[PDB]
């Protein structure tokens, strides 16, 4: 959790805005680092806003700090 | 190289690719080429339709050089 937060805390000043996003994603990390929600589950959020919003981004920043490394990040193409 | 832009390219409407068209090649090439893949191409190309006013030049250059290389000028033209 202390790992995550400092990160969230990096995270929120990056991202501009979406803190609110920052926020429910940092929200249901910790639940799920701690153990608490079921291990069976991955993590996962649906990302709503306007397309050019830096929702990928706020993703790859998710990476980038929750997995130390933007580039991990595996992308699907759903319209094609 | 690629003329998989032809799809749009050849409705040749105007020797110049207008955008709107330019898009749709765009498109499809993203659809053919993880467009993470085709992110680290410096630059996407669309070339345009080769104008006739082009051609009218080009020719010259062409029968310039295919005399040229007939080995020795014992034949060739006069090229006028």
């Amino acid at each position: 959790n202390e790992k995550l937060i400092h990160m969230e805390r990096d995270l929120s000043s990056e991202v501009v805005g979406q803190m609110d996003a920052i926020k429910a994603v940092s929200n249901a990390v910790r639940l799920s680092r701690s153990g608490l929600a079921n291990p069976r589950q991955p993590a996962s959020f649906l990302f709503l806003g306007l397309s050019g919003s830096g929702k990928t981004e706020l993703a790859k920043k998710v990476a980038g700090f929750l997995f130390n490394d933007e580039d991990m990040m595996i992308r699907v193409d759903c319209s094609e | 190289t690629s003329n998989l832009g032809a799809e749009f390219i050849n409705s040749q409407q105007g020797s110049k690719i207008q955008e709107s068209t330019k898009n749709l090649v765009m498109g499809a090439v993203r659809q053919h080429f993880r467009p993470e893949f085709l992110n680290r191409i410096s630059s996407i190309v669309i070339f345009n339709k080769l104008s006739r006013k082009a051609i009218h030049k080009i020719v010259d250059i062409r029968l310039k050089e295919i005399e040229e290389r007939f080995e020795q000028n014992d034949k060739h033209y006069k090229l006028n």
